[PDB]
DNA sequence: TAATAATAGTTTTTAGTTTATTAG
DNA sequence: AATAAACTAAAAACTATTATTATG
C-alpha cells in the first residue's frame, strides 16, 4: 500500500541536555528506533536535525540549525554517524564540530522541518515529528506557537516528553503538541505487510457468486533469503542456470523435457503438459457443499494455517449483505460451511470449513476475530495416519487430584505475542552486529527455556514425593 | 516413526514419551523424473549453474560466492561458516514445557505448524503411562492447556506449542500443535459489518437464509439415538489428485 | 609498483580499523602492487586485522588465515619489503605460521637468532604474565644463583640475596613483641627485604649478620643463641646494613664488626 | 486527436530440491 | 533406507505504466 509514516528526530543543543545526560539517552533512543526501523520496514524514512548549535547547516541557512541526516530510508552509515557522537567523547566532539548552545527560534526549526517534509517526492501516509528537550525554553513564543499551529493544520504530528523524568515541565508546549522507554529497542525484527491475498468468488451455488476477500493473519514467518554475493567484490552474480546437453554436448530445450515415473515394469514417459493438466480439476473459487455442525469436528485435524475470509464490495454487491446475514445467522447456527476451495488454476480441491468469525470489539474496539469466516482445512483419508493401539492402564482419583494440585498451582494468562522465534531474533542480532562492526550483541531466550526450572520449588513440587514405582520411573 | 524423548514437566521429574506424526498434508511418494527427449533416460539431464558475474562475460564458482543479506539499503557479507557460530544452539530433542493456561484463551483459529503429534508415552513404561494419564485427565478436568517449547532434534528449531489431551476408549494421549511467534501475528484492520447501515439484510432475506440453512444440512440431526451422523464425511475420502 | 614484492600475493584487509582507515590501507597496497581482497580466501597470504569485532574474532576462531596487526603492515610499508613476523605485531597462528613462531622463537617474542635488547626484553616480559608463585627460600636457592652462576651478587641495591641478617628492632633479643618505636631500626629489615635476604626477626639459624643499631648492650642476649645455631651471627654496626644500601653495597662482617 | 484501455516487477506465498536416523 | 531443517522455482496484487479512438 502506498504511503508510509514519516518520523523525524529533532533534538535541542542548548548545553542543558549536556549534563546520565539527556543528550546521551536521547541519542541512544534515536539509534534504537533507527535500528528497529531498518529491521522492521525500509519504505519508511528517517531524518536527524539539530538546533541551537554554533553552526547553521541547513538548506535556508538559519541560525543554530544543523541538519545531519535528511529524510531517507534507514542506512548503516546513518547509524555510524549517530554512534560517533554516542559516547561522552562523542558528545564533546559533537559539541566541537557542531557548536554548543546558542540563540535560535522555534519558528525557524519548524519551518526547516516543514521544508524537509515537502522535500520528499512520494506519497507519505503519515507525518510525525519527535522533539527532545529537558525544559521548555520560552515575541519568539508567539510566532513559534503560530507556526506550530499552522504546521499541525497542514497535517503534521508532534511528539515530545520532557527529559527531567515527572509531570512537571510542559508549560510552554501545552498547546503546541496534540514515553520513549518503550522505544528503547523493546521491539526487534518486526515485520510489516500491507497487501492482501487474491480475491475470489464464493461459488455458493450454480449461478450466483460472492466476491470474497481472502486474508492471511498468522502466516509463518521466515528469515529473508540469502544473496549470492561475490567473494571479493561482494556483489551478486547473474546466476545463469539451466540444463543443457552434456552426454551428447549442446543445449537442451524446454520442449525436450520428458517426465516419467518408473513404476513396475516400464517407465511411463510423458511431458509436462500432462502434469499440469493433471493438477487441473476446476476453476478457482470456493464451491459450497453445505453446512455441517461445528460439534462435528475431530478437534485435532489442523494441517494448514487458517485464512480469514472477508467481503469485498468490488465485484458483487451481495457480498456485504449476505455475509452480514450469515454472521447474524452464525449466532443461531453452529453449522459450518463446506466448500471445495482452489486458490488458482491447476490446484487439487480441498474441503473447507468456514468457522463463524464474528467481530468482538473490546473497550478499544480491537478487531478480535474480524467479521467474516476463517478457512479450516479438512484432511483427506490419506492425510490420516495409523496409530498402534494403547489402552494399557487408566489413572486413579488420587493421582488425578495430586496432578491437579501440582498443575493448577502454576497458571499463565498466555499472552499470544509473548513469544518470538529465538532463531530469527539471533539472526537479526548477528546481522545488526556485522552491519555495525561490533562484537556479539546479546543472547535473550524467548522463554524457550522454561522458567519452571527455578520456580518448581516455588510451586511446591509434589510429584517427586509421589513416585508411583519403586524403581525410579525417571531413571 | 516414533519420537522417543522425555517430557520435561518441571525442572527435572522427566517422563519418557514417544510421539508420532498424526495428521499431515500428504505429499506424492514419487517426484517426476525429467528424462531425455529421445533417449528417455538421464544422459543430457543435469542441474547446474554458471554464476556469471553481473558485468563482460566473467563468471564465478561455488567458492567465489558469499551468502549476503539485504540489510535495507545495502547487503552485509555473511557466510555459512559464520552461521556455524552465529546461530542459536538447541539442546538435543527436548520436549520442554513452560506454561499452563486455560483452554478458553487459546483458539482453534490460532493453530499453526504443518503437522500433528499424538503425544504418547514411551514403550511399555507403566509408571510413565499412568503418570501421563493422570496429568491429561487433570488437564481435561480443569481445561488447563499446556505450553510446550518443542525441538525435533539438536539441529531442529525451537517450537512453542499448545498441549491439550485427546481421550477415547481405544487411544488416550495428548495433542500437540505448534504455537506462533509474535512475528507471525499479522494484523489487518477491517471495517465492521453488523453496523453496515448501507448493507443491512432484510428480514425476508434472513428467513430465506434460515430456510436455506435448514435445507442444506449436510449432517444427520442428533435424534433420540444421538444420530449426529455426517451424511458427507470428508475425512474418509482420499485426495482426488492421487486417484 | 614501488614495493612490488607485495604484488602477486593477495592480502585480506578485512577489519583494518585500529587507527588507519581502510582506503589508506587499500591505497598503500596498490602502489606496492599487493592484491587486496574483502573475504578470507586460500590465495590470501594473511589477514590484515584492525579492531576486534565478532567476525574477525571468528577469523581468529577459525584457522583459515593469519591475523595480523597493522604494525607489521606499517613495518612492511616503511621497509617496502616483507618483514618476518614477531609476537609484537602479530596475533594469530595458522598451521603454516604456527611453526614460524616456533622455528626462530621459542614460546614468546624471545628469538633464537636475533639478540634481544631492552625493548625486546620488556616486550617479551610484558607478554609473559606477572605472577610470583615461588616461596622466598627458592629465591635464595635458585634465583639467587642467577646472581651467583652468572656473577651478579655484587649488584648495589640487591646484594643481600644470600646474606641473611637480624632485624635488630627490639630492646630485648629473643622477644619479638618489644619493638623499638621512634627509631630507624626497621631500615635493616627493609634493606634486607630490598634483596633476597630471608628476614628472620628472631635469632635463628638464618641470623648471621647482627646489625647493631642504637643499642649495643643487647650483645649478651645474642651470646645465648650464638652457640645454639650453626652459622654464628656476629656483632655488626649499622654500616653493614643501614649504611651499606644507603651506599648501595654489601659490607663485610670483619670490616663492620661492632 | 487528444479519455481509458492491457499493461511489469513488485513482494508474498507455495510447492518442489537436499542431509540426519531405521534396515542389513 | 524415512523425516525435516533448509534452498529453490512459480504464481497472484498492488502498485506505476502505456493505446486506444475520443474527432475533419
Amino acid at each position: 500500500y502506498s504511503g508510509r509514516d514519516s518520523l523525524i528526530f529533532l533534538v535541542d543543543a542548548s548545553k542543558a541536555m549536556f549534563e546520565l545526560t539527556p543528550f546521551d539517552m536521547s541519542i541512544q533512543c534515536i539509534q534504537s528506533v533507527y535500528i528497529s526501523k531498518i529491521i522492521s520496514s525500509d519504505r519508511d524514512l528517517l531524518a536527524v536535525v539539530f538546533y541551537g548549535t554554533e553552526k547553521d547547516k541547513n538548506s535556508v541557512n538559519f541560525k543554530n540549525i544543523y541538519v545531519l541526516q535528511e529524510l531517507d530510508n534507514p542506512g548503516a552509515k546513518r547509524i555510524l554517524e549517530l554512534d560517533q557522537f554516542k559516547g561522552q567523547q562523542g558528545q564533546k566532539r559533537f559539541q566541537d564540530m557542531m557548536g554548543h548552545g546558542s540563540d535560535y527560534s522555534l519558528s525557524e526549526v519548524l519551518w526547516v522541518c516543514a521544508n524537509l517534509f515537502s522535500d520528499v517526492q512520494f506519497k507519505m501516509s503519515h507525518k510525525r515529528i519527535m522533539l527532545f528537550t529537558n525544559e521548555d525554553n520560552p515575541a519568539k513564543a508567539s510566532r513559534a506557537r503560530t507556526k506550530a499551529g499552522d504546521l499541525r493544520d497542514t497535517g503534521i504530528f508532534l511528539d515530545l516528553m520532557h527529559l527531567k523524568k515527572g509531570f512537571d515541565i510542559s508549560l510552554f508546549y501545552r498547546d503546541i503538541i496534540s514515553k520513549l522507554e518503550d522505544l528503547l529497542r523493546k521491539v526487534r525484527a518486526k515485520e510489516t505487510r500491507k497487501r492482501a491475498l487474491s480475491r475470489l468468488k464464493l461459488k455458493l451455488n450454480k449461478d450466483i457468486v460472492i466476491s470474497v476477500g481472502i486474508y492471511n493473519l498468522v502466516q509463518k514467518a521466515l528469515k529473508p533469503p540469502p544473496i549470492k554475493l561475490y567473494r571479493e567484490t561482494n556483489e551478486p552474480v547473474k546466476t545463469k542456470t539451466r540444463t543443457f546437453n552434456t552426454s551428447t554436448g549442446g543445449l537442451l530445450l524446454p520442449s525436450d523435457t520428458k517426465r516419467s515415473q518408473i513404476y513396475g515394469s516400464r517407465q511411463i514417459i510423458l511431458e509436462k503438459e500432462e502434469t499440469e493438466e493433471l493438477k487441473r480439476f476446476d476453476d478457482p473459487g470456493l464451491m459450497l457443499m453445505g453446512f455441517k455442525p461445528l460439534v462435528l469436528l475431530k478437534k485435532h485435524h489442523y494441517l494448514r494455517p487458517s485464512l480469514f475470509v472477508y467481503p469485498e464490495e468490488s465485484l458483487v454487491i451481495g457480498s456485504s449483505t449476505l455475509f452480514s446475514a450469515l454472521l447474524i445467522k452464525c449466532l443461531e447456527k453452529e453449522v459450518a460451511a463446506l466448500c471445495r476451495y482452489t486458490p488458482r488454476r491447476n490446484i487439487p480441491p480441498y474441503f473447507v470449513a468456514l468457522v463463524p468469525q464474528e467481530e468482538e470489539l473490546d473497550d478499544q474496539k480491537i478487531q478480535v476475530t474480524p467479521p467474516g469466516f476463517q478457512l479450516v482445512f479438512l484432511p483427506f483419508a490419506d492425510d490420516k495416519r495409523k496409530m498402534p493401539f494403547t489402552e494399557k492402564i487408566m489413572a486413579t482419583p488420587e493421582q488425578v487430584g495430586k496432578m491437579k494440585a501440582i498443575v493448577e498451582k502454576l497458571r499463565f494468562t498466555y499472552r499470544s505475542d509473548s513469544f518470538e522465534n529465538p532463531v530469527l531474533q539471533q539472526h537479526f542480532r548477528n546481522l545488526e552486529a556485522l552491519a555495525l562492526d561490533l562484537m556479539e550483541p546479546e543472547q535473550a531466550v524467548d522463554l524457550t527455556l522454561p522458567k519452571v526450572e527455578a520456580m518448581n520449588k516455588r510451586l511446591g513440587s509434589l510429584v517427586d514425593e509421589f513416585k508411583e514405582l519403586v524403581y525410579p520411573p525417571d531413571y | 516413526i516414533h519420537w522417543p524423548c522425555r517430557l520435561t514437566i518441571g525442572s527435572n521429574l522427566s517422563i519418557r514419551i514417544a510421539a508420532y506424526k498424526s495428521i499431515l498434508q500428504e505429499r506424492v511418494k514419487k517426484t517426476w523424473t525429467v528424462v531425455d527427449a529421445k533417449t528417455l533416460k538421464k544422459e543430457d539431464i543435469q542441474k547446474e549453474t554458471v554464476y556469471c558475474l553481473n558485468d563482460d562475460e566473467t563468471e564465478v564458482l561455488k567458492e567465489d560466492i558469499i551468502q549476503g543479506f539485504r540489510y535495507g539499503s545495502d547487503i552485509v557479507p555473511f557466510s555459512k561458516v559464520d552461521e556455524e557460530q552465529m546461530k542459536y544452539k538447541s539442546e538435543g530433542k527436548c520436549f520442554s514445557v513452560l506454561g499452563f493456561c486455560k483452554s478458553s484463551q487459546v483458539q482453534r483459529r490460532f493453530f499453526m505448524g504443518n503437522q500433528v503429534l499424538k503425544v504418547f508415552a514411551a514403550r511399555d513404561d507403566e509408571a510413565a503411562a499412568v503418570a501421563l494419564s493422570s496429568l491429561i485427565h487433570a488437564l481435561d478436568d480443569l481445561d488447563m492447556v499446556a505450553i510446550v517449547r518443542y525441538a525435533y532434534d539438536k539441529r531442529a528449531n525451537p517450537q512453542v506449542g499448545v498441549a491439550f489431551p485427546h481421550i477415547k476408549h481405544n487411544y488416550e494421549c495428548l495433542v500437540y500443535v505448534q504455537l506462533p511467534f509474535m512475528e507471525d501475528l499479522r494484523q489487518y484492520m477491517f471495517s465492521s459489518l453488523k453496523n453496515s447501515k448501507k448493507y443491512a439484510p432484510t428480514e425476508a432475506q434472513l428467513n430465506a437464509v434460515d430456510a436455506l440453512i435448514d435445507s442444506m444440512s449436510l449432517a444427520k440431526k442428533d435424534e433420540k439415538t444421538d444420530t449426529l451422523e455426517d451424511l458427507f464425511p470428508t475425512t474418509k475420502i482420499p485426495n482426488p489428485r492421487f486417484q | 609498483k614501488i614495493s612490488n614484492i607485495f604484488e602477486d600475493v593477495e592480502f585480506c584487509v578485512m577489519s583494518g580499523t585500529d587507527s588507519q582507515p581502510k582506503p589508506d590501507l587499500e591505497n598503500r597496497i596498490a602502489e606496492f602492487g599487493g592484491y587486496i581482497v574483502q573475504n578470507p580466501g586460500p590465495d590470501t597470504y594473511c589477514v590484515i586485522a584492525g579492531s576486534e569485532n565478532i567476525r574477525v574474532k571468528n577469523i581468529i576462531l577459525s584457522n583459515k588465515h593469519d591475523v595480523v596487526k597493522p604494525a607489521w603492515l606499517l613495518e612492511c610499508f616503511k621497509t617496502k619489503s616483507f618483514v618476518p613476523w614477531q609476537p609484537r605485531f602479530m596475533i594469530h597462528m595458522c598451521p603454516s605460521t604456527k611453526e614460524h613462531f616456533a622455528r626462530e622463537y621459542d614460546c614468546y617474542g624471545d628469538s633464537y637468532f636475533i639478540d634481544t635488547d631492552l625493548n625486546q626484553l620488556k616486550e617479551v616480559f610484558s607478554g609473559i604474565k606477572n605472577s610470583n608463585e615461588q616461596t622466598p627460600e627458592e629465591m635464595a636457592s635458585l634465583i639467587a644463583d642467577l646472581e651467583y652462576r652468572y656473577s651478579w651478587d655484587c649488584s648495589p641495591l640487591s646484594m643481600f640475596r644470600r646474606h641473611t641478617v637480624y632485624l635488630d628492632s627490639y630492646a630485648v633479643i629473643n622477644d619479638l613483641s618489644t619493638k623499638n618505636e621512634g627509631t630507624r631500626l626497621a631500615i635493616k629489615a627493609l634493606e634486607l627485604r630490598f634483596h633476597g635476604a630471608k628476614v628472620v626477626s628472631c635469632l635463628a639459624e638464618g641470623v648471621s649478620h647482627v646489625i647493631i643499631g642504637e643499642d649495643h648492650s643487647r650483645v649478651a642476649d645474642f651470646k645465648a643463641f650464638r652457640r645454639t645455631f650453626k652459622r654464628k651471627f656476629k656483632i655488626l654496626k649499622e654500616s653493614w646494613v643501614t649504611d651499606s644500601i644507603d651506599k648501595c653495597e654489601l659490607q663485610e662482617e670483619n670490616q663492620y664488626l661492632i
